[PDB]
């Protein structure tokens, strides 16, 4: 079944895509 | 010096290919040959 | 600046490039110098990649300079990069890479077995390996 | 600031690329091979690319440093390992070594005043400068260097890079920053950690983006702790070598003015080169010498010795002459170093006589400025502003590097290559360096010689004319 | 988050501290600026001292052959190399000098640095990155303990020449780093000490150190050609197979009478040092005619044992005059070249004391002409031994002005001090 995965990856394109950077925090 | 000297060693220059040690030049130098064969050969099959 | 010769370098003009062609040299070549077939050679090429990246950034640790004495002793190369600003451009493009690797690599040899069990494996472990939330943790 | 072809790009990384995949073939094949009380200290950087380059560094030459220099041969036996410096020699065009006012030969002036002195004093004193190390000759320095720079006091120490690792720790500590600029000479960077002070960056001299930086780093307080800081200290140089630019004096000080920041000038490459007068940078650009705290300077590259001075407010040289390490623990400058600085100054100042040192200004403006012209018609990619006498050629590639050099030796000119590590990835320069000993002959020749070596490897990036 | 107005403010009523503190009063005692060669008996303020401030133990200031090869090399050289020793700062000299330096000691290859104090600091961040170990001595000079700060490694110290403490501090660091296995193990230690005047007993370090698989970085610029029977340092003092040393470090500013510090070892080490130091690769070179004049001086030294020997007695005559003093006592070895003395019974604030001490040496040259050195640490010196007048005696002083020394000191100090 190729249409799930490749579905599933490219919605999982575009979450990694959509969000935005953020720094480690302290202590 | 001659164009297809010159050539040559501008190329040589370029991709970095001076301060290989010959053999490592030797054989990086074939690849590309192989490769060219490989694609003209291949090109004319599907031409 | 960045003040990292060992991971500043992976921002002028054409890195991105470059990363793609090399790829798809590899490519060609592997497949010109023996006989095989397209999805053989992208398979070959996810491989010879998997083994090329993970061991470098992910078991790197440290850097070959000098100048400053350890003060990068441990952490791999891929925990150095921006300066560990989670979740840039770069880092982006670096996470992208296996994944259209991936695809096509599975893709061109449509799913039959041995090929394709190494893969997933492949692509698994690169992923796992980025992920914001693991970050210096064993 | 760069302007950086595409093509040349993708060729560096590329030729980078496979450097770094032979290396490591090689390195592999050596460890298995090898694994058919005290722990090692010892790689892969260093034994590649050095070992691929290594005939174009330490090169000894067995003559004073001058406009003709020759140069020491050297043969390599068992298979380029370890170069051993032979007999004979030949005779190249000196572009390396600087020595802007042409003061490292021997002149009529300074060289018998020097023996002279060298005779009276003889060679070294053996102390420190508290003890017995302050002759009557170190007097007269300090005063000179006082008359000369402007500012009310100096001391002179042995060593520039002694002389800002040792400095840096006792103006600054725990609990204060220091906003250096992008690139500096690497004793700023270690005078800076000799202390507990935290290092932020501005860029390159965008005197913009340093009050960015500055505002923003106020406010932030301290670290984690929000303090407010005690001091904020700005390093900035006065013509960045390596990179041929000058710096943007009155918008920093206007800057470091509006913020309460104090100033830190270092002026060692623009200390004897540029001025109407041969004053500095504070001449050329007019700015009043009395806006920056601190200047630290070096006599090694334009007076033809060896040493190092700070200049201040009266207060500052004698809390360092109680305070600072290098004063108190380490051995006092040489006497007849001390005595060419005074002579050189004397020349400078047109105080020997005749109008001798009047016309070395005027002649290394000629030469650095008609040399610079030159290369930029001829299609190369020299860096720089149009005065200061450093024009660093470029050349971007690794492989570009060892053809210039070793084209350039055999028609007989000695330049300066600078590899990887000492710059960043891409950038890779040749920097040339002017004199005011060169003749239009010799200046002549070189523009020769330097066409046909970059016609023959490519580097003539811009468009010829 | 905040507002651009609201930062005008906050950048508006800070306000830093001065870059110095106000200059105070103790501040302002000038150096004795005197004008001849700093020999034995110099001249200053027209008068005519004797010197015991200047280090030249084997008195080769204004010997005559370091005279003409000077001159020789300064004519033929000028006076500046102009380069670092990268690029053009290599001059046939430089390396007939690491040569012979080589085949003084018997190694297989050295190295030249410009500056005294920059052989100390450059070499040890050049050999301890950020994980390995040091066990230093806690009486390191300033310029030793500035290569451990920098270095960012884990300093452990140990009390001032004592054997018992080392073996504990050894067996510890043993028991704290047993499970990781790779750390490389130093013990920075010096041959003749700055502040102390005492000579390290290189025998027992030698054997813990095979014991517990360490390496010694050893600094004799205080031994090298004054303290063993020939001249080569403190190995021959010891009688030491001397490989077992790894490193040795010396500094030409005090025996050799000319400027500058080397770094001698075997081949590995020299090569690694010389293309990753930073002291090397970025300053400039020794301007020629001082390494002319080191390579004279090194050779006068090992054709003239005399002188040695001379030293040894001159140095023995001083203690025996100086054993009977009142208000303060020697505290060093009887054979180093430093006249330590220490002040018995501090009373009290260490300013108070070290005041004391610069008033002392103020008064001698005063009223005897006869310059010496109180000890004077700066706010970034941590030593914690006591303060006291050093004495650097030499192969160039008779004995009536030695005589003459302890007298004066002899009074003054009981006077004063009681
Ligand atoms: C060239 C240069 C030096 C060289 O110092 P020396 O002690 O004379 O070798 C030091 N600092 C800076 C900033 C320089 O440009």
């Amino acid at each position: 079944g190729h249409f799930f995965v490749e579905g599933l990856l490219g919605v999982v394109i575009i979450i990694l895509l959509t969000r935005k950077s953020y720094k480690p925090p302290k202590r | 010096m001659n164009w297809v000297q010159r050539k040559i060693y501008l190329y040589n220059v370029t991709f970095g290919l001076y301060m290989l040690d010959w053999w490592e030049r030797y054989l990086f130098n074939s690849l590309v040959v192989v490769l060219m064969w490989f694609v003209l050969y291949n090109g004319t099959r599907y031409f | 600046p960045d003040m990292n010769r060992a991971t500043e370098w992976f921002m002028y003009p054409g890195v991105w490039t470059t990363y793609m062609l090399i790829l798809f040299f590899g490519w060609l070549v592997v497949l010109s110098v023996s006989g095989c077939s397209p999805g053989m050679a992208w398979t070959v090429v996810n491989l010879a990649h998997f083994v090329v990246t993970y061991h470098s950034f992910h078991w790197m640790k440290g850097t070959p300079f000098a100048d400053d004495q350890g003060i990068y002793n441990g952490l791999t190369w891929w925990e150095q990069m921006d300066n560990g600003q989670q979740l840039t451009r770069n880092r982006k493009f670096l996470t992208l890479v296996p994944v259209v690797l991936y695809l096509i690599a599975s893709h061109t040899t449509d799913y039959r077995h041995p090929w394709l069990f190494l893969n997933t494996l492949a692509v698994m472990v690169l992923v796992v390996a980025k992920f914001p939330n693991m970050h210096k943790v064993r | 600031m760069i302007t950086i072809p595409y093509l040349t790009a993708v060729s560096t990384y590329f030729s980078y690329g496979l450097l770094f995949a032979f290396g490591q073939l090689r390195d592999f094949f050596r460890r298995f091979i090898d694994w058919w009380g005290y722990a090692p200290i010892c790689d892969f950087y260093i034994r590649r690319l050095y070992h691929r380059i290594q005939d174009c560094f330490e090169r000894p030459i067995s003559s004073a440093p001058d406009a003709w220099f020759d140069v020491v041969e050297r043969y390599s036996n068992d298979n380029n390992k370890t170069l051993k410096r032979t007999t004979k020699t030949s005779r190249c065009l000196n572009l390396g070594s600087y020595n802007y006012l042409g003061f490292g030969s021997f002149d009529e002036y300074c060289t018998p005043r020097v023996i002279e002195s060298l005779k009276k004093f003889s060679a070294s004193t053996c102390s420190s400068r508290v003890d017995a190390g302050t002759t009557s000759v170190h007097a007269e320095l300090e005063e000179c260097v006082t008359r000369f720079v402007g500012k009310p006091a100096a001391v002179v120490f042995g060593m520039g890079y002694a002389t800002n690792s040792a400095i840096i720790p006792v103006l600054i500590g725990k609990g204060g920053l220091i906003i250096s600029d992008s690139l500096n000479h690497s004793s700023i960077v270690n005078g800076a950690r000799g202390s507990g002070a935290t290092i932020r960056v501005f860029q390159h001299n965008t005197p913009s983006h340093l009050e960015r930086v500055l505002r923003e780093q106020i406010a932030e307080g301290q670290p984690r702790t929000h303090r407010p800081w005690k001091k904020i200290i700005v390093v900035v140089e006065g013509i960045y070598s390596m990179e041929g630019e000058i710096c943007h004096l009155p918008e920093v000080v206007a800057i470091c003015k509006k913020y309460k920041a104090y100033v830190y000038l270092d002026e060692a490459h623009s200390i004897g080169a540029i001025g109407k007068t041969g004053k500095g940078i504070c001449e050329l650009l007019g700015v009043d010498t009395a806006d920056v705290d601190v200047m630290m300077g070096t006599f090694t590259k334009s007076f033809g010795s060896c040493g190092g001075y700070i200049a201040g407010s009266k207060e500052l040289i004698q809390y360092l002459k109680h305070q600072c390490p290098a004063h108190l623990y380490a051995t006092s400058i040489p006497t007849p170093s001390a005595q060419q600085i005074i002579s050189a100054i004397k020349v400078i100042l047109g105080e020997d006589g005749s109008n001798r040192g009047a016309q070395k200004l005027a002649r290394i403006r000629e030469n650095s400025n008609f040399f610079r012209a030159e290369l930029q018609k001829m299609g190369f990619e020299v860096l720089g502003d149009n005065d200061s006498p450093v024009m660093p050629i470029m050349l971007y590639n690794p492989a570009k590097i060892p053809a210039f050099s070793r084209e350039c030796l055999r028609q007989k000119v000695a330049v300066v290559v600078v590899g990887f590590p000492a710059t960043p990835l891409l950038l890779a320069r040749a920097r040339i360096c002017i004199s005011a000993s060169h003749s239009r002959e010799d200046l002549i020749r070189a523009l020769k010689v330097i066409s046909k070596v970059g016609d023959l490897s490519g580097i003539k990036y811009f468009p010829a004319e | 988050p905040l507002t651009e107005q609201e930062i005008d403010e906050l950048c508006d009523e800070w306000v830093p501290e001065p870059l110095i503190p106000p200059i105070t009063e103790d501040m302002k005692h000038e150096p004795p600026v005197l004008e001849s060669a700093a020999g034995p008996h110099t001249t200053v303020n027209g008068k005519d001292v004797v010197n015991f401030a200047s280090a030249n133990y084997l008195g080769l200031i204004g010997h005559e052959k370091l005279l003409e090869s000077c001159t020789s090399a300064l004519e033929k050289y000028g006076v500046g190399s102009c380069g670092p020793r990268g690029f053009y700062g290599t001059i046939d000299v430089h390396l007939d000098c690491e040569t012979r330096i080589s085949k003084f000691l018997g190694t297989p290859d050295s190295i030249l640095y410009s500056y005294g104090l920059s052989t100390m600091f450059s070499t040890i961040p050049c050999f301890c990155k950020k994980g390995d170990v040091i066990v230093a001595d806690e009486g390191v000079h300033w310029g030793i303990q500035n290569g451990l700060q920098l270095s960012r490694s884990t300093i452990v110290y140990f009390k001032h020449n004592d054997m018992e403490s080392l073996r504990i501090t050894l067996e510890k660091i043993m028991t704290k780093y047993k499970r990781s296995k790779n750390l490389r193990r130093y013990i920075v230690a010096e041959a003749v000490y700055q502040n102390s005047g005492q000579i390290a007993p290189l025998d027992e370090i030698v054997k813990l150190k095979e014991k517990y698989r360490f390496r010694v970085i050893l600094d004799e610029s205080n031994s090298f050609g004054v303290l063993g029977r020939s001249g080569r340092g403190l190995a021959e003092h010891h009688s030491v197979p001397i490989e077992k040393i790894d490193v040795v470090t010396a500094a030409m500013g005090h025996a050799l009478a000319t400027e500058g510090g080397f770094c001698t070892g075997n081949a590995r080490i020299i090569d690694y040092q010389r293309l990753s130091s930073s002291g090397y690769v970025f300053s400039a070179s020794l301007p020629p005619y001082l390494a002319s004049a080191a390579i004279t001086a090194i050779d006068v030294i090992d054709q003239n044992p005399d002188m040695l020997v001379k030293l040894k007695q001159n140095v023995a005559l001083l203690w025996k005059g100086l054993s009977d003093i009142k208000g303060m006592s020697l505290t060093s070895n009887r054979e180093s070249p430093i006249v330590f003395l220490k002040l018995e019974k501090s009373s009290g604030s260490a300013k108070d004391d070290l005041l004391l001490l610069e008033k002392m040496a103020d008064r001698a040259l005063k009223e005897d002409s006869l310059l010496v050195v109180s000890s004077k640490r700066s706010f970034l010196d941590k030593c914690r031994l006591p303060v006291g007048i050093k004495l650097y005696v030499s192969a160039g002083h008779s004995e009536s002005d030695l005589l003459k020394a302890s007298e004066s000191l002899k009074r003054l100090a009981s006077e004063l001090l009681l």
